[PDB]
RNA sequence: UACUAAGUGGAAAAGGAUGUGAAAGUGCUAAAACAGCAAGGAUGUUGGCUUAGAAGCAGCCAUCGUUUAAAGAGUGCGUAA
RNA sequence: ACCUCGAUGUCGACUCAUCUCAUCCUCGAGCUGAAGCAGGUUCGAAGGGUUCGGCUGUUCGCCGAUUAAAGAGAUACGUGAGUUGGGUUCAAACCGUCGUGAGACAGGUUGGUCCCUAUCUAUUGUGCCCGUAGGAAGAUUGAAGAGUGUUGCUUCUAGUA
RNA sequence: UAAACGCUGAAAGCAUCUAAGUGUGAAACUAUCUCAAAGAUUAAUCUUCCCAUUUCGCAAGAAAGUAAGAGCCGUCAAAGA
């Protein structure tokens, strides 16, 4: 179960401010905030070096929020402490990325310039013009920017055009 | 938005030629220098306006609460009072001409009170069809049509509010859009404006902004004859 | 996606989830997608 | 204005005297064919010695006007007969010669081979 | 005192569904349960007719046996095979 | 066979249209036995548009040429106190057929009277009176609303994917 | 927002667009565009102007007595039966 699931975390630069309804987790990274539902049906204990989660009652809900926010705190706090990378495989004939200030450009095979505004707190880096790594403290973020990349030029299954995921198989089809 | 408005008088309608071998017809608009009347801000009135008077008249021609009112606001007595929405930027008291509000060619949008007609018919008035001639005939021969949508009580029994039917015509404000300005004549205060504007000739006239092409102004320049004295 | 008043898996693979009040099955093959069960 | 069932003559050497037109070409419900629109049209007074036959429903454009147009700088160009050219697919005329003054208009549309195989262009 | 999350109540069938509550049985489990993860996952052989060919995955002759923890003439994809 | 026989005018056409979606075009998307172009099917969507002719009284229908498209229905198979009367169905006359006959035929053909000055309500416009709590002259905000919303071709992008 | 596609995520250690949270998305919807609109009796707001008498008694009382404005009438047409 992951709501009674151990978060062993260490004290060495990661800590969690447990407020009423405002979670902070501060580390090697930005800090990360967490905002907590009124009436929220678990309750956090804070030991050394160990946080349990708590239930109430046996209602349904309970059970969701118990595992869906152990589950958040666990991704905040790797985030926090390590972070999270994307990579995309943005293949083709003609197509190449590169970035300007804040601004990721594309040109996959549209008349109109293609641009994309990189939001706060997310660093995308373009080692090769085939090549895309999206590098954030929160992975939700980052998924996002790399679908909204992606929704451009959608991967074809009849040739390998697209932006791809990097380790991402598709079903090929014979055209003839 | 940032709306700029003018009142003036049509006085006639008349054609220029120019350059880039085109005839266009224009509009020619007597614009007096209006005077900013009142000011009326956002915060403290929730809307902003900018009434202005203008087609000025002597003191004698006017009644006494608007003379008064005039006196009062230290203006000069004017028989004309409006105003246009999200006109700001003026100080009050101050003569404002179409010179300083509109550029050489830019797009503006004109409205005017249309010509009367008094009781016109359904075909001149909803571009009806009108009915046979030959081949027999009735009674009705500019019908407005009929006018049933259900005969029964399982159905309406009714004309249906707002038909088209027969009635006044004219003598309403309508507003012609992206009428770009051709030329301005300081001396005689005087405003050339393409196409047509609506309403008979010394009607007023109110000159804003277009809203569907604020800040787009397209050039326009006119031609210079060659033609020279007699050899 | 194939809409259906009766939706069952087509292949092994096949997984049932109701998503938005409406159960629909999703697939690794795209022709087995089904709906308005 | 050439409309709907109007006949009109071919400034042509193809052997065809008087032509009906059938359609005017281009959208729904076109009133009317300006000088340099394309219609569709049928032989209707034809000669032994001509191309086209009696009967044959085929595609042309218009190059004079009794009701005539007016242009740009205010000029009304106005003829005295409704003329029309029989044109092929490819936009070219399918006479070899064209007879009396045609219009600037053919110039916008294309047609090209028209004014250089007219009298004169006015 | 329980139930419903559908405005069901406040109209409907054949059929379909990890909605939820109650009950009655049965299997395993702290001699470790289920899911997932990490490894192996075999040999004769690719058996043989058969099919241009099939030989782990065409129809067959059927639907083998050992080593071994386990392994199937295979679970599919797939390869002319 | 429940309303109507002290009368509910019945086909088609013209004028005016309104509504529904089981969508013809335009708009968005899933799957494809979807390489591209052009398609097939399903889902969402009713804002607008949805042609002119030949023959027939015709609805229907076949054909011709266009269009992005030439949608399916309902509204007393909408609409004669709005028009027409070609058709059906008065009296006249003939053909085929039936009848011994007078006559008869959802058999055929020629001809043949379509009334009403609008009281109420509904609707399109325009006024008088009064109210808005002193009166009058001006300028406004905008609760509740109405109107419009269709789309094609060419060039470039690019003979690029 | 519909259809559809999502990111992060559990109930159901996997998976999962959804339950919490956060998006994308159509000529449809609400506005942006044009017109009319305070009889909107729920009767709105602002500006300016004119009333602010003498007596008797009875006060949103009397006799006279006090202005802005409007109407009747005439000439008309940017209007109009
Ligand atoms: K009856
Ligand atoms: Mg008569
Ligand atoms: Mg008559
Ligand atoms: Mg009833
Ligand atoms: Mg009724
Ligand atoms: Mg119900
Ligand atoms: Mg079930
Ligand atoms: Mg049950
Ligand atoms: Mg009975
Ligand atoms: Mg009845
Ligand atoms: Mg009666
Ligand atoms: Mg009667
Ligand atoms: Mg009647
Ligand atoms: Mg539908
Ligand atoms: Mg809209
Ligand atoms: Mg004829
Ligand atoms: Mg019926
Ligand atoms: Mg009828
Ligand atoms: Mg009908
Ligand atoms: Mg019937
Ligand atoms: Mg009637
Ligand atoms: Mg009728
Ligand atoms: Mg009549
Ligand atoms: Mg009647
Ligand atoms: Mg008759
Ligand atoms: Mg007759
Ligand atoms: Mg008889
Ligand atoms: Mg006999
Ligand atoms: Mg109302
Ligand atoms: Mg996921
Ligand atoms: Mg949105
Ligand atoms: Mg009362
Ligand atoms: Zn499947």
């Amino acid at each position: 179960k992951i709501g009674n699931r151990t978060i062993t975390l260490d004290p060495a630069k990661v800590n969690l401010n447990f407020q009423k309804d405002h979670i902070a987790v501060k580390g090697p990274l930005g800090q990360i905030e967490l905002k907590l539902p009124p009436n929220l049906p678990l309750k956090f204990e804070l030991k050394d070096n160990n946080l349990q989660i708590t239930r109430n009652n046996e209602l349904k809900q309970s059970k969701i929020f118990h595992g869906t926010y152990n589950a958040l705190i666990t991704n905040a706090i790797i985030g926090v402490t390590q972070g999270f990378e994307k990579k995309l495989r943005l293949v083709g004939v003609g197509y190449r990325a590169n970035v300007e200030g804040e601004t990721l450009n594309l040109q996959l095979g549209y008349s109109h310039p293609i641009k994309e505004k990189i939001p706060k707190g997310l660093t995308v880096k373009v080692e090769k013009n085939t090549e895309i790594t999206i590098s954030g403290i929160s992975k939700e973020l980052v998924g996002q920017f790399a679908t909204e990349v992606r929704k451009w030029r959608k991967p074809e299954p009849y040739k390998g055009k697209g932006v791809l995921y990097f380790d991402e198989v598709i079903v090929r089809k014979a055209g003839k | 938005m940032e709306i700029r408005g003018i009142f003036g008088v049509k006085v006639g309608m008349s054609q220029v030629f120019t350059t880039n071998n085109e005839r266009l017809p224009i509009t020619v608009i007597y614009c007096e220098p209006n005077q900013v009347a009142g000011v009326k801000t956002e915060a403290k009135d929730k809307y902003s306006a900018t009434l202005l008077s203008f087609d000025t008249v002597e003191n004698k021609k006017l009644n006494k609460p608007q003379q008064g009112f005039f006196e009062k606001n230290n203006l000069k007595p004017t028989k004309h009072l409006q105003e246009i929405r999200n006109m700001t930027g003026f100080e009050m008291g101050q003569q404002i001409t179409p010179q300083n509000l509109f550029q050489v060619g830019e797009y503006v949008d004109v409205s005017a009170i249309s010509k009367g007609r008094g009781f016109t018919g359904a075909i001149k008035r909803w571009n009806f069809k009108i009915g046979p001639l030959g081949h027999g005939a009735g009674y009705p021969h500019r019908f407005q049509g009929s006018v049933q949508a259900g005969r029964g009580g399982a159905s309406a029994q009714r004309v249906f509010k707002g038909k088209k039917m027969s009635g006044h015509y004219g003598h309403e404000k309508v507003t012609v859009q992206n009428l770009r300005i051709v030329g301005f004549d300081e001396a005689n205060m005087l405003v050339l404006v393409s196409g047509a504007i609506a309403g008979p000739e010394g009607g007023v006239v109110l000159i804003r902004t277009a809203k569907k092409k604020p800040g787009v102004v397209k050039p326009i320049e006119l031609a210079v004859q060659t033609e020279k004295a007699p050899e | 996606m194939k809409v259906r008043a009766s939706v069952k898996p087509i292949c092994k693979d096949c997984k049932i989830i109701k998503r938005h009040q409406i159960v629909r099955v999703i697939c690794k093959t795209q022709k087995h997608k089904q709906r308005q069960g | 204005m050439v409309s709907f069932m109007t006949r009109l003559n071919v400034a042509d050497n193809t052997g065809a005297k008087q032509v009906g037109i059938i359609k005017v070409l281009g959208s729904t419900r076109k009133r009317y064919a300006f000088l340099g629109d394309v219609v569709v049209v049928s032989v209707k007074d034809a000669i032994p010695s001509g191309m086209v036959k009696k009967g044959q429903v085929l595609r042309a454009v218009i190059v004079r006007t009794k009701k005539g147009q007016q242009r740009k700088d205010g000029t009304h160009l106005k003829f005295d007969d409704n003329a029309c050219v029989l044109i092929k697919e490819d936009k070219s005329p399918r006479g070899t010669r064209i007879f009396g003054p045609v219009a600037r208009e053919l110039r916008e549309r294309g047609y090209n081979k028209i004014l250089s195989l007219a009298v004169e262009v006015v």
